[PDB]
This record gives structure tokens, C-alpha cells and sequence, in this order.
């Protein structure tokens, strides 16, 4: 017994929880759950006239 | 700069940071930090603070849980040309003909790698060494092993702590894994008049010594 | 090397440990014996 | 990646989301899927004959 899934999940959750900005002096990371909004995703159907008008 | 030069004697209390929970996660349900960076002026207390942490841990006054192998590693002493392997770097700070490494390094979740004087090697980091070993039973080349340890290739889940003069910052920021750093200041206003009472024998000495 | 971030990126802005220390170093510049810095008069 | 690790999406389906940045992965030397899975898997050896099974 060794749920390596559990260990890998812990490691990834530890390593992927902070987002350093471009101008981030040492130790100024920000939590993703704080500074992460939700974008817009669409199954692309963008025509030429549609793109130009956009 | 200017005020502290003048007197900086005005009442300016602040909220202090503790030492036992220096590695605890920012919130309460996030992930614990795996790197801290003490930074302060030259000769301000980095090495003495590292020694204090080591001795307090040994006596069992902090980090009773968490980790139990705080391997002090001075930077000046560790020359980086020859063959430094993590096995030897753990033996050096471990008095024995052979310390159990296939058992010590078998739980990198419980370790600390206290370092010191990373300004001793600013010059040393210039070209990104392509070989980044990930094993503790190899001739790791020294400086390459140090860079791998900093980047958390060796024992990637082994906690760290780096003291350093503010002389690199930038070049260092390309190697740290989002480390929570702490700036050191010194004795504030009363810590001085308490330091005199620890350096000098009695009140008869200390009072006049401080007043002077 | 205290680095200050402005706008989008941070710059070096080297500084002395303290103004009195810098003044002492200026005095040492004057005392010690040898673009141009202030006339050693 | 973080949501999966916390267990907020793709609880079933898959459990080994191996992030692989393209810029970091230089393509000349010897990159083997074993090493590409080790890199994003902290261990002296991650079980590959079991992960990739
Ligand atoms: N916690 C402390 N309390 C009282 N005195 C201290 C303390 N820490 C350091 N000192 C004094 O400061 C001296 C050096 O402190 P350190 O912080 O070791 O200097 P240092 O920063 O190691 O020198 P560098 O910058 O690494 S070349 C010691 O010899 C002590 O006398
Ligand atoms: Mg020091």
C-alpha cells in the first residue's frame, strides 16, 4: 500500500498554488484561487466578416 | 535611511513574525512553503540565527515535528569544483563512519537544509548548468549539486532555508520555488539595552556601559 | 541591492547600508590617497 | 492542474495530469517519456511501469 496518486496530488497541489507576476520581488507570490477569474471559452465558429466586425 | 540616521527613536511598533511557524502555509488549508530566504545587511545576524535554530531544534524547542534532520551547510566552506555528492554533504554534518542515508533521505518530507552566505557564490552562478542531478548517490560535481538542491531537484519535497546578503536577489529569483523570504533588521530599541545586560556581568557595569 | 518595482518591472537601485556609513566612506575617500569625482580639495 | 490536485474536476477519467511546458523542454538531446514523467514527478524513481500501464 502506497497511494502514489495521493503523494503526486499533494506535490502538484503544493507546487501549483501560487502565481508570480512579472514584477514580483522575492517572495511576493499570489494565490491562484485569489487572483484567478474565469475566462470565456468558445468552440470556434469565427467567420471572416465576423472577425473583422469583432 | 535618513530617519534611522537621525534617531529613529519615535514609537513605531510593528507586528512581529514568529519562528516555529515560518514554514506554515499562508492561509490554513493551502500548501506549506518549501523555501525561506533570510536576507539582511552584512553581519546582522544571519549565521547566528541559523545556529540558534539548529541548537533550539537539537534541544527540542522548535520544529519538534515537521523535520528532524536540519543539515547546516555553510556556503563558504563548500568549495564547488571537485565532486560534492549529497551523500558526502550529509555525511560531513553527521558524525559517523557511515550515517544511514538510504534511510535519512528516504523521507525528504522531513528535512531542513539550512544554508548560509549565499552571497559567497553570486559569481558562481552565471551559466545555467545543463546537468541538474536528481540523485544523492552520484558524483554531483559540486556547484551543479548546489544548483540542483536550490532548484529542488534533489529531494524536491525536502524543505529549505537560505540566508544571504542582499547582493543577488535578481539572479537568485530565477532559481527559487516561490520562496517566502524574511528580512532581518537587528535589535530594535530595547533589545539593545537588553543585549548589554547579557554581554556585561552585572548591573553596575551594564548601567554605565549602556548610558555611555 | 534593494530592488524597486515600478509599473511592470523592477530596477536595481543600489544603496548604502546607511547614510552615516556613506558619509564615513566619503570621509575615507578624502583622507585616503589616490568622469571625475568632486575635487579632493 | 491545481483543481485536479485538490479534487475539484476530473476526479475520475484520469489521475496523472503531467504538465509539460514546451519552452523548457529543449529538443536535441535524449528526451525519453520516462524522464518526461520523472521530471514532473518528485521521487528518486516514480512507478512508470505502473503509471503508464
Ligand atoms: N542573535 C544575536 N544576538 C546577539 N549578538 C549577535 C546575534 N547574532 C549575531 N550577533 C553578533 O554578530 C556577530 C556576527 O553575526 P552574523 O549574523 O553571524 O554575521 P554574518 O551575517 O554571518 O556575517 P556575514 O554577513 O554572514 S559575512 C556575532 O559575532 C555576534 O557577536
Ligand atoms: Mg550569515
Amino acid at each position: 500500500k502506497k497511494d502514489y496518486r495521493k503523494k503526486y496530488r499533494k506535490y502538484v497541489r503544493s507546487r501549483f498554488q501560487c502565481i508570480e507576476d512579472r514584477n514580483a520581488r522575492l517572495g511576493e507570490s499570489v494565490s491562484l484561487n485569489k487572483r484567478y477569474t474565469r475566462l470565456r471559452l468558445i468552440k470556434e465558429h469565427r467567420s471572416q466578416q465576423e472577425r473583422e466586425q469583432e | 535611511l535618513l530617519a534611522i540616521g537621525k534617531t529613529k527613536t519615535c514609537e513605531s511598533p510593528v507586528s512581529p513574525i514568529k519562528m516555529e511557524l515560518l514554514f506554515d502555509p499562508d492561509d490554513e488549508h493551502s500548501e506549506p512553503v518549501h523555501t525561506v530566504v533570510f536576507q539582511g545587511a552584512a553581519g546582522i545576524g544571519k549565521t547566528i540565527l541559523a545556529r540558534k535554530m539548529m541548537l533550539d531544534w537539537a534541544s527540542g524547542t522548535l520544529y519538534q515535528d515537521r523535520f528532524d534532520y536540519l543539515f547546516y551547510i555553510h556556503c563558504r566552506e563548500v568549495s564547488l569544483v571537485t565532486q560534492r555528492s549529497l551523500g558526502d554533504l550529509i555525511m560531513s554534518c553527521c558524525p559517523d563512519p557511515n550515517p544511514p542515508i538510504h534511510k535519512i533521505v528516504r523521507k525528504p518530507s522531513r528535512i531542513l537544509f539550512l544554508m548560509d552566505g549565499f552571497d559567497e557564490l553570486q559569481g558562481a552562478f552565471d551559466e545555467h548548468i545543463g546537468p541538474l542531478c536528481t540523485d544523492w548517490q552520484k558524483a554531483e560535481r559540486g556547484d551543479i549539486l548546489l544548483s540542483s538542491l536550490i532548484r529542488k531537484k534533489l529531494l524536491p519535497e525536502a524543505s529549505l532555508l537560505i540566508t544571504t546578503r542582499p547582493v543577488a536577489l535578481e539572479k537568485l529569483q530565477h532559481l527559487l520555488d516561490h520562496p517566502r523570504h524574511v528580512e532581518i533588521l537587528g535589535f530594535s530599541e530595547a533589545k539593545r539595552k537588553e543585549y548589554f545586560f547579557k554581554y556585561f556581568s552585572d548591573e553596575a557595569q551594564a548601567r554605565a556601559a549602556f548610558s555611555l | 541591492m534593494n530592488l524597486f518595482q515600478k509599473e511592470v518591472d523592477c530596477e536595481k537601485f543600489y544603496s548604502f547600508i546607511h547614510m552615516t556609513f556613506q558619509e564615513f566612506f566619503a570621509a575615507m575617500y578624502y583622507l585616503l590617497e589616490e568622469l571625475k569625482l568632486p575635487s579632493r580639495d
